[PDB]
């Protein structure tokens, strides 16, 4: 589910901080670009791992200006989803359409037309909510999400999810 | 524009983007064998909830060691307050997705202590096991084989029914209170 | 370098790989949908119309439009278009080739001609190079005729060994202008009565059988399996290069002005478009092909306009066509005329004049060219003071400067402007000031023949026009006076003056490793002078004796 | 002015990188074209604001390069396209040596 | 002795109008005349003929035929050469070029 | 192909700066100060940022190492610390 | 054509010449590694005069009274004068210079004395005798096993390519042999306290600059060589303003970078 990988970034650095702590300024500016990313093929990346013994290598100076490249290797915590994966989460916002499971930094969609059929939209509650037999569905509700599609965004991955097969719904 | 790592030659085609069910056929990047920055080859590692929590927590802790270094010259919901201390005083701040990932990571933590989560990777890693389905296992409540096989269809037929019921009624065992 | 900031991380071209247009990613590349050949105007209107140059491609008249990119031809690159044709049409350069791989792999069926059965084959297949092998194979294929079903094995030749087919006869194809004609054999003297069989290789015909050509015959060949099928030497789909390629000049706004290559495209279209209309209209059987040898015509121009073919394809005035080809030949033509050789910015051309008084390494330089010439500098702790100054003085005043650039991509014309007399210089902004004495510059006397010729100097800023060296320099340079133009060129960055003034300066120089012998010598009245001075008969006494000993700067002050 | 083939020689000569660079660089052409990291054609549309690349064609956003190249050069790579020859730009070496 | 008696001619024309060049410079291109088993000529049919850099041969007389037959056969241009970098505006490894300068943090410490 | 990259032993490249080497450390020293860059060595009163390089070079302050490369793709690394400025 | 023939051309950092494709041209560039403009002709002393006179200037006989350095000339001459352990090493650096007689001979069968070598030799003892103010009259104080030693020490040092194996060592061998020959006909016995006047500070200075300048006028790794060799040989066509009425000058050369079957004036010389 989650992931411990190993990836790479390229940093331009100017001349002006090629003081005697740049070592600290190229972690500083690794995590302030690095924390919170997302891509499609790698993900949210979430945390960077084992701060410290970050081998920044020997960075090569640019041709024209006296600027810096330089290669870091660093392992980090590596986090994305998959058309088949069953996780559980937290509910959020819930509309006539359905509700939106929030699983850690990622937000999953649920559609009514993908629920059991047994399963009404209430519409004077307060806070909004999804009634059946006994189960009651509101924003606390713990619910276990089946993922059928991944769509990738800017910085964010989204989800449609399903809980009509059993053992899932409810927890 | 971050990634880097493993890039081989794709030259021109590539080609067909191939779907990833719980077939276990994930992204190029994801794979059983992958390289590592020594330079040798290693198994994915395959994170479950609750390991996943002291392995950011850890990462963190010992963040602000050297984070104050360069600076001279428990219970549930008590640990979600002093790690939300612990994120304005050495994450960047606007990392509002990890804020959102340990909320989450440790309210559904299956196990708490380092000695509970060591002896639950030991008795998943020995059956020889596929990464993915190891993760799955130690984060999610099963109880039955049938609840277990269908949610994660990639076992099946790589171990009985049997044997997968013993896995889980000790994990249940070793399944730390709240 | 190109103004706005890249989100994309900047890299160096390391490898160019050489491959051909493959029809499907002409296709898949382009946003054209070319197919109007009347150049623009929306009825008469200004503006351009979704059929020729601009739907969803460079932009004219000074606007944003090209594909929602917006930037505005500044900036905007070329991206490409794609035009359909009714049959396809060979490619001007390869006739040569298409013909070799035609005599190289028989018809019909489309397989190579001798294999690993035959000897001299086998030699042939060893060569690990490119196009010295498929340099025969050529000759072990132009024997030869005849696609054999069955020849003798690695054995005795008795047992004769099957591999493919069709035994059908190859045909002996010479050129003919732009299209083939193959000569057939039979029929033993009882067919008919004596004379061969002459017939037109089409275009279709010979593309149908490139592209039934086996994997590895494709590499048996010099042709590889993703870069370069043989099958696409043959154009089915043809590239339409932007504006930026094909310039529109517009003279006023009520007028005109299109390139060369505008036109001939709208030429290729419009015979394009006749040949497609009469297709599926009333099409005389075989008078159609004498409108495709007329598009085997344009297409064949506008790549290349000079071949033994003779019809020049004049466009009507008496001018020729400047094709594309010639855009690229030597001299003046892309490759030795604006790539190899540059016209270059901060640079100066006058006359040159002796000065027996500037050092070496001087140079004379005109106060009118210090005046334009300029160097940019950075705004550093170590001569704010030097540059504030220098910037009050203004770009009239000589010590001056004439811009400032700030922190972000932005100009300040100190000769215009509303705030040039104030202005705070801030740290890590830009001066573009002033040539000053002591800047290190490239000077040169061309036809530059030598490591010399091209040296670097000492700046001394000097009334009256004319470039100023000293005359020991003249020999290596020459350089004479009748009349003898120099040119200059100024540095722009503190990395490429270190290249001038500890490689190229002039008194690195001296010493020539042409001869292993100084280049430089004293002549002429200096070198006529210091015999008549150094003789037995001649002395000096005291009133000149003084004077003498003070001209030498190093002089130790003892008589 | 001009600073042709014979020019270029000398520097050669005198081995000056930078400088032989700054000739026909900053003082001449220099351009600021992307490319694509499957194709070596410079066909991306570039968005420079909403960061929006792609490559249609060949379909990727991620996979993209920023390149300083003379507009000569520019030029010399689409006019060999308008006559099917496809110059590759690729960022890394493939056959090693 | 081929080579040998080549360098002995281009002297003989040199040094019989009064001028006298090193050893090294005649010794070099009558090497690279001969140097590829045969005598490879300074002309368009010669040197312009051999493996060298597709996008450097182009830019001497042949340019598009050598352009048309360097995509029909795939070559691949390592751009190793001065002309391949010259028309990219790189900067060729030359001289200073010749290699890479880098910064060291270890090193940088130390002298604070 | 992996490595490649000849350790600090086994060198064998002249240990002395070449005029080349020099001529471009020198710049790209200078280029840095004039760009802001810090300076090592105290200065004496010299604003030329051309000048400070030469004092950097003199005292070996300079925090440089060249990467020279060998035909086969291999690479030596030598720091100006190291070699031997004559010339 | 030159100039666009050898652009690639330059000396890599294993002092070896290849283009662009790792082609080798020349393994050391100009067969020495030298580069040129550190150079001037010198004489080799070795090659020129009869065999009568080189003994005469060369020939160090401790054993006889008529052929021994005068006592005037070393100070500890007189007590050398006959010991057998120091004539075996001023034999091995005569033997060594009648092996230079013929390998020089063997190269040029001219006899031409004068020959473009690196390192001015003429020179760095010319100032030697007047920068410590020698006279010609009071004796020295280098023993033999200072001189004879301290010349073989030094073509220990002087090192073109940097070798670790047998081959760049032995190819180490070939690179310096000739600069080696002149150094030995100049730095000899006789030669140092007969000619020339030097003392043990002298000697020491004279070897600690002939090494030095040495390491100087090797080849700097980076030195575009194809095209300074090109616009070498373009560049004295260009001033060329104009039995031996055969096809001379300009076309000639012409001739000769075409590589024509026909040449303009054949002919065959025979001995
Ligand atoms: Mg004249
Ligand atoms: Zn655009
Ligand atoms: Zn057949
Ligand atoms: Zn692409």
């Amino acid at each position: 589910m989650f992931f411990i990988k190993d990836l790479s970034l390229n940093i331009t650095l100017h001349p002006s901080f090629f003081g005697p702590r740049m070592k600290q300024y190229l972690k500083t500016k690794l995590l302030e670009e690095v924390e919170g990313s997302c891509t499609g093929k790698f993900g949210y990346i979430l945390c960077v791992l084992d701060y410290d013994n970050i081998d920044i290598q020997r960075g090569r100076i640019l041709p024209t200006d006296g600027s810096a490249e330089f290669n870091v290797k660093y392992r980090a915590v590596v986090f994305k989803p998959f058309k088949g994966e069953v996780v559980d989460g937290t509910v959020v916002s819930c509309s006539q359409h359905g509700f939106e499971v929030q699983v850690g930094p990622m937000k999953v969609f649920v559609t009514k037309h993908l629920m059991p059929q047994d399963l009404t939209f209430n519409a004077g509650s307060n806070p909004p909510s999804y009634q059946s037999s006994e189960d009651v569905i509101t924003i606390k509700s713990r619910i276990r999400v089946k993922i059928e599609g991944c769509i990738s965004q800017v910085s964010s991955i989204h989800a449609i999810g399903s809980i009509k097969e059993d053992y899932l719904g409810a927890i | 524009s971050t990634s880097t790592f493993q890039t081989r030659r794709r030259r021109l085609k590539k080609v067909e983007e191939e779907e990833n069910a719980a077939t276990l056929q994930l992204g190029q990047e994801f794979q059983l064998k992958q390289i590592n920055h020594q330079g040798e080859e290693e198994e994915l590692i395959a994170l479950n909830l609750s390991e996943a929590r002291l392995v950011i927590k850890e990462a963190l802790v010992e963040r602000r060691r050297a984070f104050k270094r360069s600076q001279k010259k428990e219970t549930r919901e008590k640990e979600l307050e002093s790690i939300d201390v612990l994120l304005e005083q050495t994450t960047g701040g606007n990392n509002k997705d990890l804020k959102n990932t340990m909320q989450y990571l440790t309210n559904f933590s299956r196990f708490r202590d380092q000695e509970t989560v060591g002896a639950v990777i030991q008795l998943l890693k020995s059956t020889g096991l596929h990464p993915f389905e190891v993760a799955q296992l130690g984060s999610l409540a099963c109880d039955t084989a049938d609840e277990a096989k269908t949610l994660i269809p990639s076992l099946n037929n790589k171990i009985s029914d049997d044997e997968l019921e013993r896995i889980l009624k000790e994990l249940s065992n070793l399944e730390t209170l709240y | 370098v190109g103004q706005q900031y890249s989100s994309a991380p900047l890299r160096t071209v390391k490898e160019v790989q050489f491959g051909l247009f493959s029809p499907e990613e002409v296709r898949a590349i382009s946003v054209a949908k070319i197919r109007f050949p009347e150049t623009m105007d929306e009825t008469q209107t200004r503006a351009k119309i979704g059929g020729l140059n601009d739907p969803r491609l460079g932009s004219i008249d000074r606007n944003l439009k090209c594909q929602t990119c917006q930037e505005g031809m500044n900036e905007c690159p070329g991206h490409f278009g794609h035009i359909d044709l009714a049959k396809p049409v060979f490619h001007v350069g390869f006739i040569a080739k298409i013909k070799k791989v035609c005599e190289c792999v028989c018809m019909h069926c489309g397989k190579l001609l001798l294999d690993e059965h035959n000897e001299l084959m086998r030699q042939a297949l060893a060569i690990k190079d490119s196009k010295k092998r498929f340099a025969a194979i050529w000759t072990l294929c132009k024997t030869k005729m005849v696609c054999e079903t069955d020849v003798p094995s690695e054995d005795d030749p008795t047992q004769l060994v099957s591999r493919g087919g069709c035994g059908n006869t190859q045909p002996t194809i010479r050129k003919d202008g732009l299209k083939l004609v193959g000569s057939w054999k039979k029929d033993r003297a009882t067919g008919d009565a004596d004379e061969p069989e002459l017939r037109v290789l089409s275009t279709e015909e010979i593309l149908n059988i490139f592209k039934h050509i086996s994997v590895k015959d494709f590499t048996s060949l010099g042709f590889n399996e993703v870069f370069s099928r043989p099958e696409w030497m043959i154009l089915t789909c043809l590239p339409v290069p932007p504006p930026p390629v094909r310039p529109s000049i517009s003279f006023n706004e009520s007028q005109r002005g299109e390139d060369d290559l505008t036109f001939k495209l709208a030429d290729i279209l419009k015979a394009n478009i006749s040949l497609e209309t009469l297709e599926h209209n009333g099409a005389p059987h075989h008078a159609i092909e004498e409108a495709e040898s007329l598009l085997q015509f344009h297409v064949a121009t506008y790549m290349d306009n000079d071949i033994a073919g003779q019809p020049q394809a004049l466009q009507k005035s008496g001018r020729p066509v400047k094709s594309i080809r010639a855009r690229l030949k030597g001299k003046e033509g892309r490759i030795r005329g604006n790539l190899m050789g540059k016209r270059v910015d901060f640079s100066a051309r006058t006359v040159i004049s002796g000065d027996p008084n500037l050092e070496l390494d001087q140079v004379g330089v005109p106060k009118s060219i210090a005046k334009t010439l300029t160097y940019p500098e950075v705004v550093t702790p170590y001569n704010i003071d030097r540059l504030t100054q220098l910037v009050r003085n203004g770009p009239n005043e000589h010590p001056g400067a004439k811009y400032v650039i700030r922190d972000s991509g932005d100009r300040i014309d100190l000769r215009y402007s509303k705030r040039a007399g104030d202005i705070q210089l801030q740290y890590g902004w830009k001066v573009e000031r002033h040539i000053m004495d002591n800047d290190p510059v490239l000077f040169n006397r061309q036809p530059s023949l030598h490591k010399m010729s091209m040296m670097a100097h000492r700046v001394k800023v000097i009334p009256y026009s004319t470039f100023r060296l000293n005359l020991s320099v003249t020999s290596p340079y020459n350089a004479d006076f009748d009349g003898d133009e120099m040119n200059l060129h100024v540095p722009q960055s503190e990395e490429t003056r270190a290249e001038l003034s500890q490689l190229c300066a002039v008194p690195l120089q001296i010493v020539s490793p042409q001869s292993n012998k100084p280049c430089m010598g004293i002549v002429q009245d200096t070198l006529c002078g210091i015999r008549k001075l150094t003789l037995r008969d001649t002395f000096i006494e005291l009133d000149q004796v003084l004077n003498m000993l003070y001209w030498v700067p190093d002089w130790d002050g003892v008589i | 002015l001009r600073f042709g083939e014979m020019e270029r020689d000398c520097m050669i000569a005198h081995g000056a990188a930078s400088f032989l660079k700054e000739r026909l660089m900053e003082a001449s052409d220099a351009f600021r074209v992307h490319i694509c990291g499957i194709c070596g054609l410079m066909t991306v549309i570039a968005k420079l604001n909403h960061n929006q690349f792609e490559c249609k064609g060949c379909d990727n956003k991620i996979d993209i390069y920023q390149i300083h190249i003379p507009y000569a050069a520019k030029l010399l790579f689409q006019e060999l396209m308008a006559m099917n020859i496809t110059p590759r730009l690729y960022t890394d070496r493939s056959r090693d040596f | 002795a081929g080579r040998a008696a080549l360098y002995k001619e281009v002297y003989n024309v040199i040094a019989s109008d009064g001028s006298y060049v090193n050893y090294r410079h005649m010794a070099l291109l009558v090497d690279v005349m001969t140097t590829q088993g045969g005598l490879t000529s300074v002309t368009r049919h010669g040197f312009n003929r051999s493996n060298t850099g597709a996008l450097m041969r182009c830019s001497f007389e042949e340019t598009v035929e050598i352009l048309f037959e360097a995509g029909a056969s795939a070559e691949l241009d390592d751009c190793r050469g001065v002309s391949e970098n010259v028309i990219l505006g790189q900067m060729a490894p030359i001289g200073t070029g010749a290699f890479d300068v880098m910064i060291d943090e270890e090193s940088l410490v130390k002298y604070m | 192909l992996k490595e490649k990259a000849i350790p600090k032993d086994q060198r064998a490249t002249t240990p002395y700066m070449t005029k080349y080497e020099r001529a471009r450390i020198l710049g790209t020293r200078a280029l840095q100060i004039s760009m802001n860059a810090p300076v090592f060595v105290d200065l004496e009163g010299e604003t030329d940022p051309l000048r400070i390089a030469m004092k950097e070079l003199a005292e070996k302050k300079i925090p440089l190492v060249i990467r020279r490369y060998l035909p086969d793709g291999s690479f030596e690394d030598w720091s100006v610390e190291e070699l031997i400025v004559d010339l | 054509r030159l100039v666009k023939a050898l652009e690639d051309i330059m000396v890599h950092y294993d002092n070896t010449t290849r283009n662009s494709l790792g082609n080798v041209i020349q393994f050391i560039y100009g067969e020495d590694g030298m580069d040129a403009a550190h150079i001037e002709k010198q004489s080799l002393d070795t090659i020129g005069g009869s065999d009568a006179a080189f003994e005469k200037r060369y020939r160090v006989d401790l054993l006889n009274t008529d052929h021994t350095l005068d006592p005037s000339l070393l100070e500890s001459g007189s007590e050398i004068l006959g010991d057998l352990k120091l004539q075996v090493l001023l034999d091995e650096e005569y033997k060594q210079l009648v092996k230079d007689r013929k390998f020089l001979r063997e190269v040029f069968v001219d006899g031409e004395a004068n020959w473009p070598l690196p390192v001015n030799i003429r020179r760095i003892i010319q100032n030697a005798q007047q920068t410590f103010h020698i006279d010609h009259t009071k004796p020295s104080d280098l023993t033999i096993k200072d001189i004879v030693l301290g010349v073989k020490d030094l073509q220990e040092n002087l090192l073109v390519l940097r070798g670790k194996n047998e081959i760049i060592q032995n190819a180490q061998r070939d690179a310096v042999t000739l600069f080696c020959c002149l150094l030995r006909s100049r730095l000899a016995t006789r030669r140092v306290l007969q000619e020339y006047r030097l003392t043990k500070q002298a000697f020491d200075w004279v070897l600690s600059n002939i090494e030095a300048q040495f390491l100087r006028s090797v080849v700097h790794p980076g030195e575009m060589v194809g095209v300074l060799a090109a616009q070498s040989i373009g560049e004295p066509a260009t001033q060329m303003t104009l039995s031996k009425k055969v096809t001379s000058g300009v076309p000639r050369l012409k001739e000769i970078l075409n590589v024509a079957k026909n040449m303009k004036t054949p002919s065959l010389t025979v001995y």
